[PDB]
C-alpha cells in the first residue's frame, strides 16, 4: 500500500499538469476558433478575391492558420486521451488499494 | 381473320425497331455518340448559367455591414446596445447573431464538430448585423467608422459589393450559353433526319414491294419513327451521364481551388426535374426530325 | 361484275395515247388472255386497273364502286383485294421465302399462327412446302416463279392479275405455270392474264380472248 | 485516238461536281448548314480562349520571387537573414515584411477597417520578397531554392501560375479540349460519310452499268471526292462566316464588361493566318471522310 | 481463237454446279446461239465469259491471254473489249439517249468531237439517228433495244454477248432484231448468241448451233 502512495502522487501530479495544459489549449483553441469565425471568407456569399491584395500570400496565411489549428486539435485529442487513462488507471488504483486495505 | 391489340402492335415495332439498329453498326454507333455529346454540352452550359446565376442571387444582399461584440459583453448589455442602434438613423435594420446560433453555423463547415465538442465551452463573440441605408461607399465607410469608434464592439467587418461586375458576366454567360445551345440542338436535330433520311433509301426495294401491296402509309412509316425515337432515349440517356461524369470533375476542381482559402464551396448540380425534362426534349427531337424527314423522303417513292 | 371500264382512255404527257375508248366486262369465275402486240396497252391496262396510275376519259367500277377518282387515302384497301404476278418476280432476296410468302398477311397485322398455317397451306398448294425455310437465291427460276405466285394469292385476292408471268421461263415450264393458274382459276379465283405469246392463248381457246390493238380492244 | 489530259479531265470533274450539288438542294444544303456549325463551335471557343488568354497576358507581367521564413527563427536573426541575403550577388532590391504587417494585410484582406483583435502577435510568419535580378528564370529559381533552402526556409514560393495549377488546367480544360476535337471529327467525318453513301446509294444503276462498260474504279470513285472537297470547303466557309457573326454578337456584352474593369479590351476574330488554317482543315477532313466511306460503300456494289 | 475453254466447270456456294466439262471453241467472225432450256447454264457462261465471276475447275483463254486468274485490276481493260446485251436493255432513265450511248466513249475520255460523230455513226447504222437528243422515256421498246444494241456496239467489241436480247419482244420484232446481229455480224463483229428459243434457232441454221443441257455442251 505504501508503495502504491508514491505512484499516486505522481499520477496527481501528473493530472496537474495535464489539467493546465488543457486549460492552455482549450483557450488557445477557442481564440484560434474565433478568429476562424471571423475571417470565414465563404465564396457561395461573394466573399473572395479582396481587390488589389496580394492573393497568393493571403491564400499562405489561411493554409498556415488551418494547418496550426489541425495539429492544435491534433494534440488537444492527443492530452487529452493520455490524461483521460491516466485518470481511469489511477482511480484503478485506489481500487486496487481498497482491495490490499 | 385476327388483328393485334393496338398496343401489341406498337410493341412489336418498336422492338423491331430497336433489334434494328445492330444491322449496321458503325454508322449508328457514331451518330449516336454525336447526339450524346451534342445533348451533354448544352447540359454543362447550362449548369454553368444555373450556378452563376444563384450566386448572383446570393451576392443580391445590399452590402450588408457586420458588428462584431466582446465575447464578454453582458447579454443586456448587448440587447442594449442593439435597441440603441436600432434607434439611431441611418441604420434600416438590426439583426442579432446569439453565440450558440454563430456556433451552428460554425459546426455546419465540416471539421468543426469535434473541436466544439471538445472544448469545455465554445464562446463565439456576439455578431450583430447592420444594414446601412444608403448604399453609397462613403456612408458605408462613415457608418463603419462611427460603429466602431460607438465604444460597444471589438471588429467591424464589411463586405464587398461588387454586384454590376457579376451581373456583366452573367449576361455574357447567359449569352453565350444560349447561342451555343441553340446550335447544338439544330446539329443533333439535323444530324437524325440525314440518317432516317439513309436507312429509308437503303431499303427501296422492300418499301416498292410493301406499297405494292395495299399496305398502309402508317405502317410503313412506324419503324421509322420508333428507330428515332430509341436514338433520341439513347442520346439522352448518354448526355445525362456525360453531364453527372463532368460535374463530378467540375466540383472537384473547384474544391481545389477554394482549399487555398479554409473555407470550402460544393457545386449545385442538375435537379432530379431537369434529367427528366432532358429526357423528354430528347425523345422529341428525335421523334419529330425522324417523322419529317422520312414521311418527305416517303412521299417520293413508287411502287412501280 | 368483278371489272367494268365505260370509255375509258389514258393519255400520256409527252402526247403518246396508250389507250383509246377501251370497254370490257369480267363476270365473277372468267378467265381472259388479253393478247397484244409489243406495243399496244397490256402492261398499262394492268397499271390502271390496279389505281397505279389514274385514267383520264372514261370510269372504272371495281364492284360497283366507282375508281375513277378513288382518294389516295383508299388505294391500299383496293391493292388489299387484287394480287399481281410481274415477270420480274419481284422477291426480297434479303429474307427467306416464308418471309416473302407472309408479307401480305404481315402488312394487315395478322397473328403468327394464323400466318404460319396459311402460308403452309398456300405453299403446299404451290408444291414449295419443303423450301419454304430457304433463301431465294437458291431456288432455280420456275421455283422463285411459283413462290411469287404463291405471294399474290396468299391473301385470297378475289381478282388476280398476271403480268407476262412467263417471260423468262421456256414453254416446258410455261405450261406448268398456266396449269397452275387453271387450277387457281377453278379454286373460284377471277384472273386477267396477259401475254403476247399468240401459240399460247392459242393453246386453250376455252377461255374468251381480248385482243389489244394499238390501243383499241376489238373484244373477239 | 484522241484522250484529254491529265489537267483536263481533273478541272472537269471538278466543275461538273461543283454543278450536281443543285439537283438536290435541301439534302446538300443541310449537310453543309450541319458541317459549319459543327465546324464554327469548336472555332468560337478557340476564340474566346485566345482572348481570355491575351487579357490575363495583358494585366501584369512583372516577375517577383517571395520565399518564407520558419516560423522557428526569431526576430534578431531576421535581421543577420536581411544583411546576409543583401549582401550576395542578385539580391539587389529586397523587401521585409514584419508579422504585425502582415496580419495588417489579413486584417485587410478580410474586410475590417482596423487590424482584428484576439489573433496575437504570432498568427503569421515573417516573409521575404527578392526581386529577380538576373533574366535567367530557371537559374535564379534555382539559386534563390538553394539559399532558402542553407537558411533553413520552410518554403519558397516562387511566383508562378498558381492559378492553373495540376488541378483545373492540368487536366479539366484538358478533357474539354480533348472532347470539343472528338466532338468536331466524328460530326464532320460522320455526316459526309452519310451524304455520300446517300448519294452512291441513289447512282446504284449507273455505277453498275459504269463497271460493266470496262470504267476503271478510280473514274468512278473521283466525282464523289471531289463532292466532299467542296462540301469540306464550303462549310469551312460557312463557319468562319459564322463566327464573325458570332464575334458581332458578343461585341457589345464584352464591351460593356470590359469598360467596368480598368482594362479596356475589344474582341479581336480570328487572324487571316487562321483562316488558311481553317479552310485547309476542313478540305482536308472532306477529301478523308469522303474517300474512306465512298471507297467502303463501293466495295459492296456488284455490276449484276 | 476468240475465245476458248479447257474443261471448265464453275460450283455455286449451295452446292448446285451451273456448268460441268464444258469446252467449245469460236473462231473470229463465226456466230453462236447457244441454246439451252429453262436451266442449263446460258446465264452463267455469259457471266463466265465477260469475267464477272470465276471459274474453279479449268482454264479460259481470250486471245490466247489466260483468263483464268486474271488480277482484278485488269478486268476492265478485258471488258472494254466486250460488248454485251441484256434482256432488260439497262438504260439510264436520266440522262439523253445521245447519253446513254456515249458512255463507253466517255469512260475512256475521248475527245468530244470524236465522240459526237461516232455515236452520230452508230445512231444512224441503228436507224435512230432521230431521236438522238429524246430521253428513253419517250421511246418504245423496240427502239429502247436498238438503242441498247447501239451502246453495246459503239466502242468496237471484239465479241459481242447477247443475253436473250428478245426476251419482251413479239417474234415480228425479234425478226428485226435478229437481222440486225446479223449484219452486225456481216460487218466483221463476232457473236454469241444466248437463247431458249427453239424456233428462232431452227428458223436460219446457217450459224452453228450449241445445246447446252443440264451444264453439260453437246456442240452438236
Ligand atoms: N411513262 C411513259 N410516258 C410516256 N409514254 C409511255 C410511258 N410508258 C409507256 N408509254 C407508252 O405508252 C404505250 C403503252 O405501251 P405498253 O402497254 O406499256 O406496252 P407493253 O404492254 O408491251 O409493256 C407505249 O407506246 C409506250 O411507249
Ligand atoms: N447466285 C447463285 N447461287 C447459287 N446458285 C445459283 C446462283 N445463280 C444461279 N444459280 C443456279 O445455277 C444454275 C445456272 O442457271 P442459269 O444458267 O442462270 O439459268 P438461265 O440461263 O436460264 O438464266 C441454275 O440451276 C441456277 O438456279
Ligand atoms: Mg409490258
Ligand atoms: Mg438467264
Amino acid at each position: 500500500l505504501e508503495n502504491a502512495n508514491r505512484n499516486i502522487a505522481q499520477l496527481n501530479s501528473n493530472i496537474q499538469a495535464l489539467e493546465t495544459q488543457k486549460q492552455q489549449q482549450a483557450d488557445k483553441l477557442e481564440r484560434l476558433l474565433q478568429t476562424y469565425y471571423l475571417t470565414k471568407r465563404s465564396l457561395t456569399n461573394g466573399q473572395f478575391f479582396h481587390r488589389s491584395a496580394d492573393e497568393d500570400r493571403i491564400s499562405q496565411y489561411y493554409q498556415h492558420l488551418a494547418k496550426s489549428r489541425a495539429q492544435a486539435i491534433e494534440a488537444l485529442e492527443k492530452t487529452q486521451t493520455e490524461l483521460n487513462s491516466n485518470q481511469k488507471q489511477r482511480q484503478t488504483e485506489r481500487e486496487q488499494i481498497e482491495k490490499l486495505l | 381473320a385476327k388483328t393485334d391489340s393496338f398496343l401489341a402492335i406498337h410493341f412489336k415495332q418498336a422492338k423491331a425497331s430497336f433489334a434494328a439498329l445492330w444491322r449496321r453498326p458503325l454508322g449508328n454507333i457514331l451518330t449516336l455518340a454525336v447526339i450524346s455529346m451534342a445533348l451533354a454540352l448544352p447540359a454543362s452550359l447550362y449548369l454553368l448559367s444555373k450556378n452563376i446565376a444563384s450566386v448572383a442571387e446570393r451576392v443580391a444582399e445590399p452590402s450588408q455591414l457586420s458588428v462584431y461584440l466582446h465575447i464578454d459583453t453582458p447579454e443586456p448589455r448587448i440587447i442594449v446596445l442593439k435597441d440603441d442602434l436600432e434607434r439611431r438613423d441611418e441604420i434600416a435594420k438590426v439583426k442579432y447573431i446569439s453565440p450558440q446560433q454563430g456556433l451552428d453555423d460554425l459546426s455546419q463547415y465540416a471539421g468543426f464538430e469535434q473541436a466544439i465538442s471538445l472544448l469545455d465551452n465554445a464562446t463565439l463573440p456576439a455578431v450583430l448585423v447592420v444594414t446601412p441605408k444608403v448604399d453609397s461607399r462613403e456612408q458605408i465607410q462613415t457608418l463603419a467608422k462611427a460603429l466602431q469608434a460607438e465604444e460597444g464592439v471589438t471588429d467591424v467587418r464589411m463586405d464587398e459589393d461588387w454586384f454590376a461586375r457579376l451581373d456583366a458576366i452573367r449576361h455574357l454567360a447567359t449569352i453565350v450559353v444560349i447561342s451555343l445551345s441553340s446550335l447544338m440542338l439544330m446539329s443533333v436535330f439535323l444530324i437524325v433526319g440525314n440518317t432516317l433520311r439513309f436507312n429509308v433509301q437503303a431499303n427501296k426495294e422492300e418499301i416498292q414491294t410493301m406499297k405494292l401491296i395495299g399496305a398502309t402509309d402508317a405502317y410503313i412509316l412506324r419503324p421509322y419513327l420508333y428507330s428515332g425515337m430509341w436514338f433520341g432515349l439513347l442520346g439522352a440517356v448518354a448526355a445525362w451521364l456525360l453531364t453527372a461524369l463532368m460535374t463530378i470533375l467540375l466540383n472537384g476542381a473547384v474544391e481545389a481551388l477554394a482549399q487555398l482559402y479554409d473555407s470550402r464551396f460544393r457545386l449545385i448540380g442538375l435537379g432530379w426535374d431537369e434529367s427528366l425534362l432532358l429526357l423528354m426534349l430528347g425523345v422529341f427531337l428525335g421523334c419529330v426530325a425522324a417523322k419529317v424527314s422520312a414521311k418527305r423522303h416517303l412521299k417520293e417513292i413508287e411502287p412501280v | 361484275g368483278v371489272i367494268r371500264f365505260q370509255q375509258v382512255s389514258k393519255a400520256y404527257r409527252g402526247g403518246r395515247q396508250a389507250l383509246q375508248k377501251v370497254d370490257f366486262h369480267l363476270r365473277r369465275g372468267e378467265m381472259a388472255f388479253l393478247g397484244g402486240h409489243s406495243g399496244a396497252g397490256k402492261s398499262t391496262l394492268l397499271k390502271l386497273i390496279c389505281a397505279i396510275e389514274r385514267p383520264t376519259d372514261g370510269k372504272i367500277s371495281f364492284n360497283g364502286h366507282d375508281i375513277t377518282r378513288i382518294p389516295n387515302k383508299d388505294i391500299p384497301f383496293l391493292r388489299r383485294n387484287i394480287g399481281i404476278v410481274f415477270q420480274d418476280h419481284r422477291l426480297l432476296m434479303d429474307r427467306s421465302i416464308y418471309d416473302n410468302v407472309a408479307l401480305p398477311m404481315r402488312i394487315e397485322s395478322i397473328s403468327e399462327n394464323e400466318i404460319k398455317r396459311r402460308v403452309s397451306a398456300a405453299l403446299d398448294k404451290t408444291g414449295l412446302l419443303d423450301k419454304a425455310r430457304c433463301l431465294p437465291s437458291q431456288l432455280s427460276g420456275g421455283e422463285q416463279q411459283r413462290v411469287g405466285i404463291a405471294r399474290a394469292v396468299v391473301n385470297r385476292p378475289t381478282l388476280l392479275l398476271a403480268d407476262e408471268p412467263t417471260g423468262n421461263l421456256d414453254p416446258e415450264l410455261s405450261s406448268r405455270v398456266l396449269r397452275l393458274f387453271e387450277e387457281f382459276n377453278r379454286a373460284g379465283v377471277t384472273i386477267l392474264l396477259a401475254t403476247h405469246d399468240i401459240h399460247l392463248v392459242n393453246s386453250r381457246p376455252q377461255y374468251r380472248h381480248l385482243e389489244l390493238n394499238q390501243g383499241f380492244l376489238s373484244e373477239v
